[PDB]
Order: structure tokens, then C-alpha cells, then sequence
């Protein structure tokens, strides 16, 4: 399977403008007729090649006429000698029920629905399938009454009749033409929630809200957040929805989280259905996020395009980016930032030094949907906040209002996109497109000085990033940097040059650069890097006093938490290495006294103690170091934990106390103060024993929430306290038969620190829960073994690699997008030690042995072993 | 696109 290049790009020969599809339907036998009206551009001796994937041809006519003038090769279907202008009528045969990939038209229980994205809609049609090509679709659906009683496409019902044998059918019509990845069917028995949004300037939208019969109790969640969702986008952005109709499905067989089909997204079932006793705060967010960001991608995905997969960030990342401002805007701003910047420094730095490296805009790709990157979504985001952070909002808007006006109705590309942000603000964005171009994490280094004599402090930055297995050369970047500077009594100390004002934001462009500033009346502690301004590793010689008077005094409450981060970082290095020597953990008095701070602290909010309270992942952790020790990072982790515990025993259990709370409200406040009570639980939980159990059986038992419920059952099991079996068997005992609730049990399952959790992972293959035909069950014991347990899938014996590849020598062929995310851990074998790595080898070898390999492994595979 |  072969490569395809950025730099390979043309205009299409031939254009779309017109498609009508008639699909009638069956789970074994769907046959789809499509009458296309095309236009060739290019030369009269070029074809038309038409995308298709198992496709059974039935004819091909042109004008009416059967076309002798054509032939079928490998994944496609290329047709002669055409006019300037003709219809092209297509007749197949495809096979929902075959359909184990889930890409294209497949069954989700007794449901049909589509999955176009990336390049789906060949598995439906041959067709011109890429996202340049855009068409005015018109869907005729015609399928048995009593089985599917929904028949939705995109737009609006325009007719639909009745036929003999039980039959019907329904037509929709959607007038915004569009690239096929946004073409949608759904047919299927539903419960169906609906409301009404209107818009600031009086459209009435009619929502609806496709559930499984059963589930409407689980529904209003996510319609109020769609309703919020349309309501911020016109506070925020001036955007409103453009259609009459607002249609979600619910489906529980998905290999994606959710998709933005126009008017009538499909949506994973984990993030849509939510109830309190079914549902964490955590998944009350997600959901609120998830409905956002698909919402959002109305203007950045569906009135613009993407021109070309290699420019999937131009939606992904500035979608990511709108949904990060949605929930910060709703919410605490604070946290938000905090949670997006831990993925950023503690998974996607992972990948960005991995083999599967790549910029933003990737030059390189043999399988599209390897691409749906951390890099391409948060990266991707992180650099249209960079922008933002240049520009500032009235200008970002100015530039927004601009994308619109010039790209409205067509396909584009990331550089019209920072072109219209340059061109409506007047910043000169030239070197900062090499963002795009440019893989790898860069290293910004900070050395200071200050004058006494002058009142002058001295910043010298200097910046590189280093090859990346993609790229060999480097070059600096347009790194916005932002600093404060405080002063002895926790204020800030006005930034200023010459009698002039300066910016705060720092234009970090060359290699080495130095920023003087004057009039700097005391010595300062600097905040650097402020809000995570660019995303970069950075170093400074911090002392512990400085970071400590951060935690204390800092503005911005992101700085009081990074600070925090800063000042463990250097002992969780130590930490790891006494690890690895035998020793066990070290931690200065003066280290404990600042968390028992913030503990005790009654003007902190609430929610940002909770973050300083959360210790730093194992992916965060393991990101502080050049070759990964995963046993020492979670040895570590859990000591760090049981020595808080001990030293803020007293401090802990009296805040736990003070948070409880009677009432459960989905409301930030509310959310706040649990989310720092189960935070001192998780402490507590590794306390002494006895206190422990009670607090977490106690909790667990009394709960009047999920999240309540699962902060407890988790401790249990991270802790393995004596009530984590009984608790573990009540779990399934209630909830056996809910599959997204029994998800969380699988996880906690999967990443357990027992000694035989592999042997247990292995048997819950059989739980009556689980099913390798559901993805979501899939991600939630396999995936979260492999990814969220590195401590035993890093197993000293290679266990752990060797269940991986049983379980991917079945998912390779079953379904290759889900094998293909399973896969990523192995792949990151050059971070580990000599053993390790030999072992990781040869499960990559063996993979690459397959017989019918896909090209979604082979991508990662040839990758990782070269 | 959400993937996961
Ligand atoms: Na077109
Ligand atoms: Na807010
Ligand atoms: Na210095
Ligand atoms: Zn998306």
C-alpha cells in the first residue's frame, strides 16, 4: 500500500455538482443507484476515476447510455471518453451486514447507519471521494416499515410515500453542497427527544435527539448542551445555524466518538446518554464538549472544508480550539486550561518523538485515518491559540470574519487560514506557518539576569527543536512567549523598555535572542511561559522558593498549578532513579508544607486546589524523562500518593468533610468542591487501612451519584483495599447489562495494579459484558490495559505485548480503525530499555507477518521498525 | 471528527 504526498496535489479532472442516491435498503443486500451530474475541467483524454471499495458494479450508464468505455481496477472504477458535461448513472451492490470495519454502511444492532470520514463513502458508491469535490445531495431511502421505521439523511424530508410488501420511503434533500465524508443515512427504530432552538435573529430550529428505545431518560443533558452550544457560538463567534433541522443519532456500535454530518450528526452513545446515577461529572463535560465540538464544525469543517486530507487540521484544530473556549467560557477557564495543557505535555510530546511524528499539516500519509491525531487535534489547537495569543481576540474575530467571507461554500486549505488571520489583522504571520510544517516538540531554554546597578532584568531564550524520525532539518520557530515578572510582595511589576511600554508576549523567532527590560525596581520571580503560550519544553533553573511564591501568588490560576507541576517535576525524577536503585521515596519537608497550603487555604477556589491535588499522570510523568521506566513512574506515583496521605492525613480527611455535599447538582461550583473532595478521598484511600476502607466502602455505598460511586470503587481498586472484590461484584451485580456503564468497570479492571490483572484482563474477555464486535468494549478492557497500564503491559516476561498481539492479530481483520489505535503503545518501543524494546521488536515483526496485514497497521508497523 |  503506497504512500500519498501534500506536495502531489491537483485540481480534480472532472467536478461533481449534483448526486442523487437511492439506497434500498436490506442488512444483506443494499443496492444504491447514484445519478451524478459532472463536468470534466481538465483534458478530454483524461478519465474520470472514481473511488470504490467492495463494491459489486451493476452498470454504468452515461447520458442514459450503457457505457462500453470503462474498467474496474484495483479500488476503482475508470471510465473514457466522456463529454464536457454528462450524467453519470451508477448501480451496486454492497453488504451492511459484512460490514465489520464499520466504514461505509454498516449495522449498529438493528440499526443501519454510515460512517464516511475519512474515505467511506466509497465503501457505499464509487464516487470522487476526497473532500475537494462538492456536491448538492439529494437521498432517496426505501426499507421495510416495521424494521425501520427512521429513514433520515442530511437536510430536510421532501417526500416519501408508501409502496407494497411493507415497504416506504423517504427523500432528503440538503441544499449546502458538501464533500461526501458528510454524507449520512440512518435507518432505525428510535425514541426521539425534541425541542426547539431559536436563533438571535429568529430562525426556529427544530432538534432532534435519536435514541434507543428506552433511553430518552438519558437524553436532556445533551440537547441542553446543543442548545448551549448554538447559544455560544453566536455570543462568541456571530455564528448561527443555517439549516431548519438539527438531527443527532445515538449509536452504540461507532468506532469514532462523534461526527459532524451535516444536520444529522452520529454520535457515540458515550456521548450522548447521561444520568446521574450512569454518569460522572466527567461525562457530563465531555458530553457538553463532544455535542460543542461537532456543533462547532457546522462553520469550520462543513461551510468551509478541507481541500485536501493533509489540511485536516484547518478543521480538527481549530474545532479543538473552539470547543476549549466553549467549555472555558461555560466553566472554569482555569481547569479547562489545565486538563488541555496535561494531554499536551504528557501524550501528544509522546507522539510528536514517536515514530508516527508529523506537523500539524502532514506532508506523508498511507492511511488517512491514522491521522486523527493528538498532534492534528491539540497541537493543532495549540497553534490557533498561538495565533490568538498574537493577535488578541478583536483581531482573531477580525480574521475569523474574514476566513468566512473568502472560503464560505468551498474547500480550503490551513495556509488560507492563516492568510485571512494575516490579512484582517496585519500581523505578519510568514515564519509562523512553519508551525504546520514542522513536527517535533521545540525546547526553549530561559537564562536570566538581573542588574542592580540599572534596574535592568536580562531574559536570554534560545530555542531548538531536534529530528524527528520524519523530519531531519529544523529551523526555529515564531514561539509567542509570555512572562510576568513579580516582585517581593507578589505583584507585578509593570513590563517596559526605554520609557515605553512592552508587550508581555514575547516574539521568540531566532535561536538565540535576549529581551532586556528596565525600570525593574526588585529582583524578580518570573512567570514564564504563561498559560502554556506556545507549545514547547521548557527549561528553566527554578528554584523550589520561587515556584512555592508562584503557587502563592501568581495571577493567573493556570500559573499556581503549573507552578506546582514544576516543583514536582524534580522530584519525581529523583524519585524514579531511587526507584531503580532500591530506595524508597524522598520528598523535602518544605515540599509537603506547600500542598498542606493549599489544602488549607480558604480563598483558593476550590477547583484549582483540586488540580494541585491531582498528581500528574503516568503519561505526564513519563514525558520528564528520555528513556521511560514504566514500573518505577507507577511505584513512584503510588509512594508520592501514600507519603501525602501520611503527612497530610489530618488536613485531607477534614477537607473531604467539609466538601460533602447533600444535593448533586451538574453545576461548575458543585462540580468544583466533589471534584476536590474525591481528590482527598483518592489520598485518604492510600492512608492508613482501616480509615480507608470505611471512608471508600462508606462512599461508595452512600453515594447518591456515579461520580460519587466511581471515585470510591476506584480507590478501591488503586489501593486494593480488603472491599474492592465485594464492591467490584456489586458494580456488576447492578449494572451487568449497560454496557457504557460497565465500561468504567472494565477500565478500572484493565489498569488495576494487582499482581494478576493480565490473567484477569484475559477471563473478562468472556464477561457477559464484553464483545469484540463493539469498540467501545474493546477500548475499555484491551485498549486501556495496553495504553493506561504500563506497568504491567510493560511486564518484564512481555506478557503484556504478547496478549496485544493476539488480541490485534483478530482486530487487523475484523477492524483495522480500532486495531490501528490498540497498536500505539507498541510502537513507542525506542523509549524503552534494550529488553524491552527487543521484545516490542519482534510482537511488531510478528504483526507484520499477518497475512492481510491492513494498511492501517502497516503504516505504524514499518514506521515503528525502522 | 472526536476519535475516542
Ligand atoms: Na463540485
Ligand atoms: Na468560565
Ligand atoms: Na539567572
Ligand atoms: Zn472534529
Amino acid at each position: 500500500p503506497q504512500a500519498k504526498y501534500r506536495h502531489d496535489y491537483r485540481a480534480p479532472d472532472y467536478q461533481i455538482t449534483d448526486i442523487d442516491l437511492t439506497f434500498d435498503l436490506d442488512a444483506q443486500k443494499t443496492v444504491v443507484t447514484a445519478v451524478s451530474q459532472a463536468v470534466r475541467h481538465g483534458a478530454s483524454d483524461a478519465p474520470l476515476r472514481l473511488n470504490g471499495e467492495d463494491l459489486k458494479l451493476v452498470s454504468v450508464h452515461i447520458n442514459d447510455e450503457p457505457w462500453t468505455a470503462w474498467k474496474e481496477e484495483e479500488g476503482a472504477l475508470v471510465i473514457s471518453n466522456l463529454p464536457e458535461r454528462f450524467t453519470l448513472k451508477i448501480i451496486n451492490e454492497i453488504s451492511p451486514a459484512a460490514n465489520t470495519a464499520l466504514e461505509g454502511l454498516y449495522q449498529s444492532g438493528d440499526a443501519l447507519c454510515t460512517q464516511c470520514e475519512a474515505e467511506g463513502f466509497r465503501h457505499i458508491t464509487y464516487y470522487l471521494d476526497r473532500p475537494d469535490v462538492l456536491a448538492r445531495f439529494t437521498t432517496k431511502i426505501i426499507a421495510d416499515k416495521i424494521k425501520y421505521p427512521f429513514l433520515l439523511s442530511n437536510g430536510n424530508r421532501v417526500a416519501q410515500g408508501e409502496l407494497e410488501n411493507g415497504r416506504h420511503w423517504v427523500q432528503w434533500q440538503d441544499p449546502f453542497p458538501k464533500p461526501c465524508y458528510l454524507f449520512a443515512l440512518v435507518a432505525g427504530d428510535f425514541d426521539v427527544l425534541r425541542d426547539t432552538f431559536t436563533t438571535r435573529s429568529g430562525r426556529e430550529v427544530a432538534l432532534e435527539l435519536y435514541v434507543d428505545r428506552g433511553n430518552l431518560d438519558r437524553a436532556p443533558w445533551a440537547m441542553t448542551s446543543l442548545k448551549n452550544s448554538m447559544k455560544w457560538d453566536e455570543e462568541r463567534f456571530g455564528l448561527e445555524y443555517d439549516l431548519d433541522i438539527y438531527m443527532i443519532v445515538a449509536v452504540d456500535f461507532f468506532n469514532m466518538g462523534a461526527m459532524e454530518n451535516k444536520g444529522l450528526n452520529i454520535f457515540n452513545s458515550k456521548y450522548v446518554l447521561a444520568r446521574t446515577d450512569t454518569a460522572t461529572d466527567k461525562d457530563y463535560l465531555d458530553i457538553e464538549r463532544v455535542i460543542g465540538h461537532e456543533y462547532f464544525h457546522n462553520w469550520t469543517g462543513n461551510r468551509v472544508t478541507c481541500r485536501d486530507w493533509f489540511q485536516l487540521s484547518l478543521k480538527e484544530g481549530l474545532t479543538v480550539f473552539r470547543d476549549q473556549e466553549f467549555s472555558s467560557d461555560l466553566g472554569s477557564r482555569a481547569v479547562n486550561r489545565i486538563n488541555n495543557v496535561r494531554t499536551m505535555r504528557g501524550l501528544q510530546f509522546a507522539e510528536d518523538a514517536s515514530p508516527m511524528a508529523h506537523p500539524i499539516r502532514p506532508d506523508m500519509v498511507i492511511e488517512m485515518n491514522n491521522f486523527y491525531t493528538l498532534t492534528v487535534y491539540e497541537k493543532g489547537a495549540e497553534v490557533i491559540r498561538m495565533i490568538h495569543t498574537l493577535l488578541g481576540e478583536e483581531n482573531f474575530q477580525k480574521g475569523m470574519q474574514l476566513y468566512f467571507e473568502r472560503h464560505d461554500g468551498s474547500a480550503a486549505t490551513c495556509d488560507d487560514f492563516v492568510q485571512a488571520m494575516e490579512d484582517a489583522s496585519n500581523v505578519d504571520l510568514s515564519h509562523f506557518r512553519r508551525w504546520y510544517s514542522q513536527s517535533g516538540t521545540p525546547i526553549v531554554t530561559v537564562k536570566d539576569d538581573y542588574n542592580p546597578e540599572t534596574e535592568q532584568y536580562t531574559l536570554t531564550i534560545s530555542q531548538r527543536t531536534p529530528a524527528t524520525p520524519d523530519q531531519a532539518e529544523k529551523q526555529p520557530l515564531h514561539i509567542p512567549f509570555a512572562i510576568e515578572l513579580y516582585d517581593n510582595e507578589g505583584k507585578v511589576i509593570p513590563l517596559q523598555k526605554g520609557g515605553h511600554p512592552v508587550n508581555s508576549v514575547l516574539n521568540v523567532t531566532q535561536a538565540e535572542q535576549t529581551f532586556v527590560f528596565d525600570n525593574v525596581y526588585f529582583q524578580p520571580v518570573p512567570a514564564l511561559l504563561c498559560e502554556f503560550s506556545a507549545p514547547v519544553k521548557l527549561e528553566y533553573k527554578w528554584s523550589d522558593q520561587q515556584l512555592t511564591f508562584l503557587m502563592r501568588h501568581a495571577r493567573n490560576d493556570f500559573s499556581r498549578w503549573d507552578a506546582a507541576q514544576s516543583l514536582l517535576a524534580t522530584y519525581i525524577k529523583l524519585n524514579v532513579a531511587r526507584h531503580q536503585q532500591g530506595q524508597p521515596l524522598s520528598l523535602p519537608v518544605h515540599v509537603a508544607d506547600a500542598f498542606r497550603a493549599v489544602l488549607l487555604d480558604e480563598k483558593i477556589d476550590p477547583a484549582l486546589a483540586a488540580e494541585i491535588l491531582t498528581l500528574p499522570s503516568v503519561n505526564e510523568m513519563a514525558e520528564l524523562f528520555d528513556i521511560i521506566d514504566p514500573i518505577a513512574i507507577a511505584e513512584v506515583r503510588e509512594a508520592l500518593t501514600r507519603t501525602l496521605a501520611t503527612e497530610l492525613a489530618d488536613e485531607l480527611l477534614a477537607i473531604y468533610n467539609a466538601n460533602y455535599q447533600s444535593e448533586y447538582r451538574v453545576e461548575h461550583e458543585d462540580i468544583a468542591k466533589r471534584t476536590l473532595r474525591n481528590a482527598c478521598l483518592r489520598f485518604l484511600a492510600f492512608g492508613e487501612t482501616h480509615l480507608a476502607d470505611v471512608l471508600v466502602s462508606k462512599q461508595f455505598h452512600e453515594a447518591n451519584n456515579m461520580t460519587d460511586a466511581l471515585a470510591a470503587l476506584s480507590a478501591a481498586v488503586a489501593a486494593q483495599l480488603p472491599c474492592r472484590d465485594a464492591l467490584m461484584q456489586e458494580y456488576d451485580d447492578k449494572w451487568h447489562q449497560n454496557g457504557l456503564v460497565m465500561d468504567k468497570w472494565f477500565i478500572l479492571q484493565a489498569t488495576s495494579p494487582a499482581a494478576n490483572v493480565l490473567e484477569t484482563v484475559r477471563g473478562l474477555l468472556q464477561h457477559r459484558s464484553f464483545t469484540m464486535s463493539n469498540p467501545n468494549r474493546i477500548r475499555s478492557l484491551i485498549g486501556a490495559f495496553a495504553g493506561s497500564n504500563p506497568a504491567a503491559f510493560h511486564a518484564e516476561d512481555g506478557s503484556g505485548y504478547l496478549f496485544l498481539v493476539e488480541m490485534l492479530t483478530d482486530l487487523n481483520s475484523r477492524n483495522p480503525q480500532v486495531a490501528s489505535r490498540l497498536i500505539e503503545p507498541l510502537i513507542r518501543l525506542k523509549r524503552y530499555d534494550a529488553k524491552r524494546q527487543e521484545k516490542m521488536r519482534a510482537a511488531l515483526e510478528q504483526l507484520k507477518g499477518l497475512e492481510n496485514l491492513s494498511g492501517d497497521l502497516y503504516e505504524k508497523i514499518t514506521k515503528a521498525l525502522a | 471528527x472526536v476519535v475516542d
